[PDB]
């Protein structure tokens, strides 16, 4: 009954992902534009020679948003999709657990798009639904 | 189109990757490396290469063995590292082969088991390949996903992947205490596309050469609006034409004196595209763009241009 978290930032806005998909946290360099593209998506950039779509989370989602502060991109990968977040930057891994985690899954007011939000000491760190959030751009 | 390039643009960086990952290990390792010059497509060098190095790691890390376990099973202490590239029919053929302790399927089959995916009556009617390709399937190498996390990189799932997404494919060949042999199958003959690289503010596009009619290089007045429509004529012939930035509504100046006007036809009608400047002719790999995008119809995939840098390729009947 432990959880593992990858959590980062968004103008001081701290979130989280399951470190199960996350495949790596690139620092934003360059990210050529897609015209006439769903502008919740920034774009896409060169990543090891494959093409990855860089969706903006902070916009995604409606938050605090900012650009020249994101600094990085969270790289995932889900059965056959693979997407890039950008994040203001990243704290980094957590170790969350049953006790810290919290629920008012009904309080957040983004649906499903984010589990349960939980906190350690004293923090706003919403648990957001990855596989489910990328779901939400594929589709 | 001598699209192609001597693997050997790949295969050098290892020779000395794979001394230090010896040292990092105290295992002795005699690596050789053999058709340092197979060539395969300009592409692939960029991906197959960090697939090829975890394969290399892991024979190092895992394959090999330690002198004394090496004396032990009557091995010479001094393993051996193989890395080759070939030609054979349609493909390219890259392997990394190793006589270390090997893959044990016995044991992949039961952990293959405890992990509910296989049925044990059923795990039966498998042969060694296939019982190793669940060495594929994801986490089923435990771990944590840390050394993934974000630092020394861990996964054979992802290799598969690329190797996949080259419309390749791979095997692995293993008998304990007989070494290991991974074999990456890569096409010889991509679907490459003429096109022209296309210039519009430091964006780059490109547009087949298949359905270009003819280039011209025309001026901001050259183009004269009638009620909506933009037209220009040549030597007569009223030829509609758009305005790049436009079309995509792109962030622009506002547009130089000089311009360019690619004249392309689709079906029964032709149309011209004005942009910023020309940047050559060119073969490039048409590749897909995600999901993310499908629903863009202006762009039919996008390429990655020698330096990097990407060029979304344009779609002569997607655009109005
Ligand atoms: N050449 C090999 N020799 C021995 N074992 C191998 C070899 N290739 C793969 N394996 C085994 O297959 C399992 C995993 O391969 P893979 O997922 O690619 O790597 P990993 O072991 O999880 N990560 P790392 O521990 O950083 O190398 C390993 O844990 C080994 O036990």
């Amino acid at each position: 009954k432990e959880f593992e978290v990858l959590s980062f930032e968004i103008d001081e806005q701290a979130l989280a992902f399951d470190v199960d998909n996350i495949e790596m946290v690139i620092e934003k360099s360059d990210i050529t534009p897609v015209p006439k593209s769903r502008h919740f998506v920034e774009g896409v950039i060169n990543l090891r020679g494959r093409i990855i779509p860089v969706v903006n989370l902070a916009k995604i989602l409606g938050i605090s948003f900012d650009e020249q502060k994101m600094k990085s991109i969270i790289v995932a990968r889900t059965k056959d999709v693979e997407v890039g977040f950008l994040v203001d930057r990243v704290l980094g891994v957590l170790r969350i657990t049953e006790n810290q985690l919290d629920l008012t899954n009904v309080s957040d007011k983004f649906g499903k798009k984010s589990k349960g939000l939980v906190k350690t000491d004293g923090r706003l760190i919403i648990y957001l639904d990855i596989d489910k959030i990328i779901e939400e751009i594929t589709v | 189109g001598s699209h192609m390039v001597p693997i050997s643009f790949v295969f050098n960086r290892f020779p000395r990757m794979v001394r230090d990952l010896a040292k990092k290990m105290n295992k002795e390792v005699n690596f050789i490396m053999r058709g340092e010059d197979t060539e395969l497509d300009r592409t692939f060098v960029e991906e197959i290469g960090e697939p090829l190095l975890h394969l290399l790691r892991n024979a190092i890390d895992h394959g090999i063995e330690p002198k004394e376990e090496r004396i032990a099973k009557g091995k010479p202490p001094i393993g051996t590292l193989i890395l080759s590239a070939r030609h054979e029919g349609n493909n390219v053929v890259i392997e990394v082969e190793d006589d270390g302790r090997g893959i044990d399927k016995e044991k992949i089959i039961r952990k293959a088991i405890e992990k509910g995916l296989i049925d044990e009556s059923k795990a039966a009617t498998l042969s060694d390949q296939e019982i190793l390709n669940f060495l594929f399937v994801p986490g089923f190498s435990t771990k944590e996903k840390v050394s993934e996390v974000s630092g020394r990189g861990v996964g054979m799932d992802v290799v598969k992947n690329v190797v996949e997404s080259l419309n390749g494919s791979i095997s692995i060949e293993s008998e304990k205490d007989k070494g290991t042999k991974v074999t990456i199958r890569l096409p010889l003959t991509l679907a490459i596309i003429q096109a022209l690289l296309v210039k519009v503010n430091n964006l780059v596009y490109a547009i087949p050469i298949a359905n270009i009619d003819t280039i011209l290089s025309i001026s901001k007045e050259d183009i004269q609006r009638v009620q909506d429509r933009d037209v220009i004529v040549i030597r007569g012939e009223v030829i509609p034409v758009y305005r790049l930035w436009e079309v995509l509504q792109i962030e622009h100046k506002e547009e130089l004196e000089e311009m360019e006007a690619v004249i392309v036809r689709v079906g029964n009608r032709k149309y011209g595209i004005v942009v910023d400047d020309l940047l050559g002719q060119d073969d490039i790999v048409i590749k897909s763009l995600g999901k993310v995008f499908s629903e863009v119809k202006e762009f039919s995939g996008a390429a990655i241009l020698g330096d990097g840098s990407i060029a979304l390729i344009i779609n002569v009947s997607g655009i109005v």
